[PDB]
């Protein structure tokens, strides 16, 4: 959806192929797909909270 | 044929850029008047900076001390760089002289004191340049910079700027060639405009030196014009930390005629004198410098002591090439090699 | 723009009129030609104060032209011969304002003005010298043209009796001196003294006094400034945002007004007010028979009135004159001060105990009276200015000062405006007193008494670990921010704005504060969404947790206002806007750099002058801030830059054209390879030399000259007939030759058809005249000459041909080269119309 | 030979502070510049003015090279080194406050 | 434009942006009889619906001035701030 | 759906993913993003005015899944106590 909205224009080169293929996991917080799984997980408790 | 002819030909062909033919008009002097008809001042014109010392000493001896011989000596020694002895002339001389001379003397006092890095001095001097000239306003903008005063410092360079109108205006009108004298102020300005940034923003600061390099490689190779973009750099920059500027402006002495300037400039970079241990070895840290000092002794007749320092030095180079080889300095390593195999080069050629 | 600009003027015609001629000015500054010289006719034959409110002020705004000069020169020629008073100034005004205009015309009209002022010396006398009075002023080197007549018809019309003319005479006679010191004096001290020898004396009095004022400014310098009663190590901003015969006549000038000052000791109160008013300067030139005969007049004006107000003004300056010998007569003085304020005009009186100081004990006992007048503007300076001088007790002058302030605002709306005013002006040692502020301005409906109380508490905030006071300052500035959101006057939401400074940004950075500042960012004033962009985006390092998702969203606004709007306007606000975020929050922005640039870029090729000057001040702000990362697009720019730089049609001044291109250069460190790529880029830079007149853009332009280097001279080389005529042949070959080569550059380009008629009639003499050796020239004329033929037009065609056919009998059988083309010229050409047919038949 | 002294008094301590005799003090106000002010200060012990720009706004406003100084913006700076002086001109407000104590000829 | 707004829905928001220009200059100058145009416009900015968001910075400012001018007539005053009644 | 917190899920996006193109082709390290640092900082700022009875602290929740890490739990567990010192009321809040 970050891929379809207006503000892709801010990142030149980045399409959904480069989404397809992003590195890491969900569980390792290290990794880049598991560090946004962790700060998604903080912002949406803060919404509610 | 008269003197006065011969003066005016010489400062007619210097306006229009033949200065082949000037040099001639004295060579013609000589000849036909000998020596006594020639003026220091002609040499001045010439750029002559070595015979016009002489000349100005030969006439200070004679002659009893006058207001225009000796700001035309002490001109000269600030041509040369001779700081030592331009900053001794000053000091014994400061009561004895007029205030009108004293306006002509302050401009040269200050760049002898700024050379020698004696910064009380300096202030002193730069109070006594009238401020409407250019340059009174450029060493102003200076001795900002030296006590951090960034915001006077900016206000300074902008009406050093608004005098250097009426300079690049007229030499503008007759070809580029007279202009070039004014860009070269509006360079230095500009370059004491990136010493604040350099001041500043730590972030920035080896791209400014890149900047630096490359605008210094445009400017033309006259020793003068460099020894003023040299020294406001060194506001900020000490030899040691840019170490090839200060290489390729020894090799223009070299090639300019005036080698113990390029002496003075490697010795300086080496850290010690050579010159003075003769016995000892030449000091291996900072290699291309070293080598630079080499091809220099060679220059100067010193042949056969220049060709053993560098079979001394390759048996050291081969020696700390073989020992510090390891996989990380590897761009060292081919800068070493690249080196080597100049030396090499040069061993031979010698031989 | 007519009818209602027709019904606006009768109205400015017949406070409420100098509104509606500032708007007027204003209407000007953003603005058809032919309506504004009637509407301004229509004003002038009607009344007259309105007429020169439109004369001066278009002409100031819009800019003199020639035609606009040609026509109002009339008008204004007109209104001086005869005239009302105050009407009269006013058109003096108008000339003043005309004269510094800076046109050509100036040099005609203010030379037009004096020569005709020199043959007068009443309203044609009294309008002379404010001519001349105010062209001393504002035009130096003209009003030198005539110095001789200067002198010697004014020495004779001063001595008129009149009174209006003593007044500005002097004044332009003291115009005169000073720009003559700077640079007469025996033929003024002549015919001075001679008129010395009661009208004939306070002229007298004045003219002595010029040489011993101007010898001397210390006396000057001290009435100058009573009458009127940063730091230079701070660190510039990272990013920079887009910008003798005077002194050996000055005896006998006080000898001959020790005399005047008891000879006009109450003749003929005019007279007794330039007395007071020479009379310290005098003295303080030479300071005791001189200070006795002083002394005595200044002592008994000051019982009198109507003077006692320059009386003070004289013995402030005579007590810091005479230093020791004025000690006799303290007394006289003190006791005439502690019996005028009493009755509370006096507003000079502590003026001048001000310059009494410029001291003893006794002061103390002086201020319980003083504090007892009362709050003024005076008074409060006075103080102000007593501590810096003598601070023996400013301890006990802040004690007296804060408790009658205290006893003021324990307590109409005009003083209370006053009262803040001080309160804010200088330091003090008030914690009540604030929260006592936030009521008043709450609970205020005048409009000035907000915006007053606004500035005081925003000052006395400086003072800004203790929890009551950080509670207390964010109760405060709570109260603030919500007055700088809410309130309906949008000036008092812009000075409220603008008080935030630095000083408060660690409040400021609080969530319920920056949710305020937040909607602050959607103001209706672009002004004041100035203001808060740049509050905000000078927080992002304190919160960013808050301030960085924001301005993202806002920069996308931004962003979509400049590329889908198809509007002037809001173009330009946006790009404006756009530059305040890239100053004050370029970490944001670095990462979103080329996304930017390539929008910015794409403005930049679109097909109003003031969105391309933003548009390049924000390119010129993101130069710094890219960081070596938008070297790719500096190729793109320069080009772009150098199209926009080189002719004067762009709209886009040049003085931030070349600004960003420093910035440029500069930053990205694109040295020495330009020169190569754009040779022209020396000869573009040292032609705004002999062309800009402007500083700024001169001084840009040779920062740019700095930074690009200094281009070897052989770098820039590689980066890049009728002497003959005369050499080779004899003079009477060498003259035809000659006369023919001057004719045919004539004979090319659009010059010709100026001179169409005259080039071809010499040409034709010139063949006619040689003969047969004409035959040489034929391949240079011919071609040019039936090229002439075809794109003349109209009348000239059938003179064309009338020549040819001359030239055709010279040539002879010569001609038949030529002939071909000449046939299809005359096929072309050939029309039904009687005229051609005639000329071609004969041709 | 590095420095230069153009002072021919020696040393003016313990003379200054005894009151009235060879001088009369006097406050000169100096207002900031575009390139600066235009003088210096290089007494040891008294901070007496090193020299003045003839051309400069001090030179206009007196400020002659023969003075002594002891008070710079309110500040009191009898006893201090020359450079400290220099370093509180420069840090304080661009307006400076100066005290001369303009020797009468002696 | 009501058509295809309704028609489209979410997608209109791309399409959207090319029309702005020329709802922006009918705002500026309307010489319709009583502004009859303008209200039509409000009417059709009603059904844009949350396409606006990316949006609502260019049109808003236009309504606001729309309903705030004393000059404008009173229908169209209405129109305008019904508007934002929806839109909110 | 208005909330600002969904602002700064934009941004952490934003910078987390224009890193792929030198991850995945360059090969480059990937740099975790500040925003977890950059909201403790706000709470700590929040703190340093925070006596008073005001509005709770967004970053409350923030501050706990801050805990799980090690690389920010130092920094975390000195705020989070200089935060229940504040008060009884505090200590209430980080308990709920
Ligand atoms: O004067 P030379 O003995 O012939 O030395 C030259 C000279 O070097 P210097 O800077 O020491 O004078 C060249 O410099 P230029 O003055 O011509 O600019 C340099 O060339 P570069 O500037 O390209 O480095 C060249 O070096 P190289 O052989 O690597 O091309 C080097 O030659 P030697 O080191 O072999 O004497």
């Amino acid at each position: 959806w970050f891929c379809m909205q207006k503000c892709v224009s801010l990142v030149p080169g980045v399409t959904l192929d480069l989404i397809e293929k992003i590195p890491g996991r969900l569980n390792d917080r290290r990794t880049p797909l598991g560090e946004l799984n962790w700060i998604f997980t903080a912002i949406t408790d803060t919404i509610a909270w | 044929p008269t003197p006065a002819i011969l003066e005016s030909l010489i400062s007619i062909n210097n306006k229009l850029q033949q200065p082949e033919a000037a040099a001639g008009v004295l060579e013609y002097a000589m000849k036909h008047f000998g020596e006594l008809e020639i003026q220091a001042t002609w040499y001045e014109k010439l750029h002559e900076w070595e015979d016009a010392l002489v000349a100005y000493d030969k006439k200070m001896d004679t002659n009893k001390d006058d207001p225009e011989l000796m700001l035309g000596r002490m001109r000269c020694l600030e041509a040369l760089g001779e700081w030592g002895q331009l900053h001794q002339q000053c000091c014994e001389k400061w009561t004895l002289v007029n205030d009108e001379t004293q306006a002509k003397m302050a401009r040269m006092a200050a760049a002898a004191a700024w050379g020698l890095g004696q910064w009380d001095s300096m202030e002193e001097y730069t109070c006594m340049i009238p401020r409407d000239t250019h340059d009174g306003a450029f060493y102003r903008a200076v001795l900002a910079l030296h006590q951090d005063l960034f915001s006077l410092a900016q206000q300074c360079i902008d009406k050093a700027r608004d005098l250097l109108d009426a300079e690049l205006t007229a030499m503008a009108g007759e070809s580029y060639s007279r202009a070039y004298g004014a860009m070269v102020s509006c360079h230095m300005l500009s370059e004491l405009e990136e010493v604040i940034q350099y001041k500043l923003v730590p972030e920035r600061r080896e791209i400014i030196r890149q900047i630096w390099w490359e605008r210094l490689q445009g400017c033309q190779r006259i020793v003068e014009d460099w020894q003023k973009i040299l020294m406001v750099r060194s506001l900020v920059v000490s030899p040691h930390e840019d170490m090839r500027t200060w290489l390729k402006y020894a090799s223009l002495c070299g090639k300019s005629g005036r080698l113990a300037l390029a002496h003075k400039t490697l010795v300086l970079l080496l850290g010690v004198d050579p010159s003075r241990q003769l016995d000892h070895p030449l000091p291996t840290v900072h290699p291309q410098v070293t080598y630079a000092y080499m091809k220099n002794m060679w220059k100067s007749a010193r042949k056969i002591d220049a060709f053993q320092h560098m079979q001394h030095f390759v048996q050291t180079m081969q020696q700390q090439a073989q020992h510090a080889i390891a996989t990380e300095d590897q761009q060292h390593k081919q800068e070493l090699h690249k080196l080597m195999a100049r030396c090499f080069l040069k061993l031979g050629e010698w031989q | 723009x007519x009818x209602x600009x027709x019904x606006x003027x009768x109205x400015x015609x017949x406070x409420x009129x100098x509104x509606x001629x500032x708007x007027x000015x204003x209407x000007x500054x953003x603005x058809s030609t032919r309506f504004y010289d009637q509407l301004n006719h229509h004003i002038f034959e009607l009344e007259r104060k309105g007429g020169i409110l439109a004369i001066a002020s278009l002409i100031g705004v819009e800019g003199g032209n020639a035609t606009r000069i040609g026509r109002f020169a009339n008008y204004l020629r007109n209104l001086l011969p005869s005239n009302d008073p105050v009407v009269m100034e006013m058109a003096s005004k108008a000339i003043g304002r005309l004269a510094m205009a800076g046109d050509t015309f100036t040099a005609e009209y203010v030379e037009f003005e004096v020569k005709r002022a020199l043959e007068w010396l009443e309203g044609r006398r009294h309008a002379a010298v404010l001519v001349l009075r105010e062209l001393a002023i504002s035009v130096p080197t003209f009003f030198f043209q005539q110095v001789q007549p200067f002198f010697d018809n004014i020495f004779v019309a001063v001595w008129d009796p009149k009174q209006a003319i003593r007044e500005g005479a002097v004044a332009a006679l003291r115009a005169c001196l000073i720009l003559t010191t700077q640079r007469w004096y025996r033929h003024t001290f002549e015919e001075a003294e001679k008129g010395f020898d009661d009208d004939r004396i306070h002229g007298a009095l004045l003219i002595l006094n010029e040489l011993v004022r101007i010898s001397s400014m210390e006396g000057e310098r001290l009435r100058e400034e009573m009458e009127e009663i940063m730091g230079f190590g701070t660190k510039p901003r990272h990013i920079t945002p887009f910008t003798x015969x005077x002194x050996x006549x000055x005896x006998x000038x006080x000898x001959x007004x020790x005399x005047x000052x008891x000879x006009x000791x109450x003749x003929x109160s005019l007279i007794q007010m330039t007395i007071l008013n020479l009379l310290p300067r005098l003295a303080a030139f030479r300071p005791t028979q001189y200070l006795q005969d002083t002394m005595n007049h200044v002592l008994s004006c000051v019982k009198k009135e109507k003077e006692r107000t320059a009386a003070f003004q004289a013995l402030g300056l005579l007590s810091v004159a005479v230093r020791s010998e004025f000690k006799v007569y303290l007394p006289r003085v003190l006791d005439i001060i502690r019996a005028a304020l009493p009755p509370k005009v006096d507003a000079t009186v502590f003026t001048c105990i001000s310059m009494l100081a410029r001291i003893q004990q006794d002061i103390k006992e002086l201020l319980e009276p003083m504090l007892a007048v009362g709050l003024s503007p005076a008074l409060t300076a006075v103080l102000y200015d007593l501590s810096r001088q003598i601070p023996q007790l400013k301890k006990d002058i802040q004690d007296g000062l804060l408790k009658m302030l205290s006893l003021v605002l324990m307590h109409d709306v005009g003083s209370i405006t006053l009262a803040l005013r001080t309160l804010g002006s200088f330091e003090f040692e008030l914690t009540q007193f604030v929260r006592h502020c936030a009521d008043h301005f709450l609970n205020s409906e005048h409009k000035e008494i907000r915006m007053e109380a606004a500035r005081t508490c925003s000052r006395l905030l400086t003072p800004s670990v203790s929890q009551t006071a950080v509670q207390v300052v964010a109760d405060v500035l709570s109260k603030l921010l919500v007055v700088g959101i809410t309130d309906p006057d949008p000036d008092i939401r812009y000075c409220v704005l603008a008080s935030l400074d630095e000083r408060f940004d660690a409040h400021l950075a609080q969530a319920e504060n920056l949710q305020a500042l937040f909607v602050a960012l959607n103001d209706q004033v672009f002004e004041i969404r100035e203001l808060a962009i740049c509050t905000v985006g000078r927080l992002s390092s304190m919160n960013p947790a808050f301030v960085m998702p924001f301005l993202r969203k806002m920069l996308i606004q931004i962003l979509t206002e400049l590329e889908h709007s198809g509007i002037g306007r809001i173009k330009e606000q946006s790009a404006r806007m756009l530059g305040h975020l890239v100053s004050n929050a370029p970490r944001l922005i670095r990462p979103y750099m080329e996304p930017i640039l390539k929008a910015l870029i794409l403005k930049l090729k679109d097909p109003n002058p003031g969105v391309i000057n933003n548009v390049l001040a924000t390119i010129g702000e993101l130069a710094q801030v890219s960081g070596l990362e938008m070297r790719k697009w500096v190729d793109e720019l320069f080009i772009i830059i150098m199209d926009m730089l080189q002719d004067s049609s762009l709209l886009a001044k040049r003085q931030v054209a070349l600004w960003t291109l420093g910035q440029l250069v500069a930053s990205t460190g694109y040295v020495v390879e330009p020169y190569r790529k754009y040779p022209t880029l020396l000869e573009v830079l040292l032609n705004f030399l002999k062309t800009e007149q402007n500083q700024g853009t001169r001084r840009e332009a040779i920062r740019v000259l700095g930074l690009l280097g200094a281009l070897d001279p052989y770098k820039h080389k590689v980066n890049i007939e009728m002497l003959v005529n005369m050499g080779n042949l004899p003079l009477d070959e060498f003259y035809p030759a000659v006369s023919m080569v001057a004719l045919m550059r004539i004979f090319r380009d659009q010059s010709l058809s100026h001179h169409h008629t005259m080039v071809v009639q010499a040409i034709t003499f010139i063949f006619k005249s040689l003969g047969l050796k004409c035959v040489q020239f034929l391949p240079q004329v011919m071609p040019t000459f039936l090229n002439v033929i075809r794109v003349c037009d109209g009348a000239i065609r059938e003179f064309l041909f009338q020549q040819l056919g001359m030239l055709v009998s010279f040539v002879k059988s010569h001609i038949r080269p030529y002939m071909d083309e000449i046939v299809t010229l005359m096929r072309e050409f050939w029309v039904m119309n009687t005229s051609i047919q005639s000329t071609i038949i004969l041709l | 030979c590095n420095p230069k002294s153009v002072l021919k008094r020696p040393v003016t301590s313990e003379e200054l502070l005894t009151p009235g005799a060879p001088y009369a003090r006097k406050t000169f106000t100096i207002v900031g510049d575009a390139v600066g002010w235009g003088f210096v200060v290089r007494g040891s012990k008294p901070c007496h003015i090193q020299a003045v720009d003839p051309s400069g706004p001090a030179a206009a406003a007196g400020m002659k090279v023969c003075q002594f100084v002891v008070s710079v913006n309110g500040l009191n700076v009898l006893h201090v080194d020359y450079r400290t002086v220099n370093n509180l001109i420069l840090t304080g407000p661009r307006t400076i406050v100066m005290e001369v104590m303009e020797e009468l000829e002696c | 434009i009501e058509q295809i707004v309704v028609a489209l829905g979410g997608e209109f928001k791309l399409y959207l942006p090319q029309l702005i220009p020329h709802m922006l200059r009918v705002f500026m100058h309307d010489n319709s009889p009583g502004r009859i145009v303008s209200i039509k416009l409000l009417a059709a900015i009603q059904l844009f619906g949350a396409n606006l968001d990316d949006y609502l910075h260019l049109l808003l400012p236009p309504i606001v001035k729309l309903f705030d001018a004393p000059e404008a007539p009173l229908p169209s005053r209405k129109a305008a701030l019904e508007t934002v009644d929806r839109l909110t | 759906y208005m909330h600002a917190m969904w602002q700064a899920w934009d941004l952490a996006v934003d910078i987390c993913l224009s890193q792929l193109p030198t991850i995945i082709e360059e090969g480059t390290a990937f740099r975790h993003s500040p925003f977890f640092a950059e909201q403790l900082t706000a709470f700590q700022v929040w703190l340093t005015m925070g006596v008073e009875n005001r509005n709770p602290p967004e970053q409350l929740p923030i501050v706990l899944q801050v805990l799980l890490s090690q690389v920010h739990r130092l920094r975390a567990l000195d705020l989070l106590g200089r935060f229940l010192d504040l008060g009884p009321w505090a200590v209430s809040l980080a308990l709920s």
